[PDB]
């Protein structure tokens, strides 16, 4: 019933202007793949992971 | 009635032993998702001794299985835990809690 | 929803997560440190 409140993080996203997509017709390949490799991260900045 | 899942791994040789210090932060929800504790935001770990019953038995027999440094998640039964009497208006009767422990240092 | 890896830890330093997208089927499928994960999405939408 009651409003709940809490602190939590700012959360941003991060994309490659890479457009992919299928369609009857469409000229773009249907197989795509990447890789992502983690440098550093700090398990808890704030109290919230 | 202690269910542990790893998030980080420990070193996986050190392991608590009664009445020995457990220094941890962790974090409380209920099983739907809803938080009701955490030491982080009071910025001060969690200090408790093995052996002498100071919390639930979920904790006792979840961070025995524990390694220092090691992120696990504890899903403790109600019958492991407050049960039919619940902490009242904190946790609900018949309540399985789910707790996120790190395992921070041995003293 | 979890899923399993060899060796199941939540991304840490020196990772390294490959993500695959067969618009074929279609299906999304991740590998990290090179090893299987044993779960896909499948099914989706299409419309973008």
């Amino acid at each position: 019933l009651l409003l709940q409140t809490n602190l939590i993080n700012y959360v941003t996203s991060i994309r490659p202007n890479i457009f992919v997509g299928r369609a009857e017709g469409s000229t773009q390949y249907g197989k795509w793949y990447f890789e992502v490799m983690v440098d550093e991260v700090v398990p808890f900045l704030t109290a919230q992971a | 009635g202690v269910q542990v899942e790893t998030i980080s791994p420990g070193d996986g040789r050190t392991f608590p032993k009664r009445g020995q210090t457990c220094v941890v932060h962790y974090t409380g929800m209920l099983e739907d998702g809803k938080k009701f504790d955490s030491s982080r935001d009071r910025n001060k770990p969690f200090k408790f001794m093995l052996g002498k019953q100071e919390v639930i038995r979920g904790w006792e027999e979840g961070v025995a299985q524990m390694s220092v440094g090691q992120r696990a998640k504890l899903t403790i039964s109600p019958d492991y835990a407050y049960g039919a009497t619940g902490h009242p208006g904190i946790i609900p009767p018949h309540a399985t809690l789910v707790f996120d422990v790190e395992l921070l240092k041995l003293e | 929803r979890p899923v399993t890896s060899p060796g199941q830890h939540l991304l840490a330093p020196e990772d390294v997560v490959s993500c695959c997208l067969d618009l074929s089927v279609p299906s999304i499928s991740f590998r990290i440190n090179g090893c299987p994960v044993q779960g896909v999405f499948e099914a989706f939408n299409l419309d973008g």
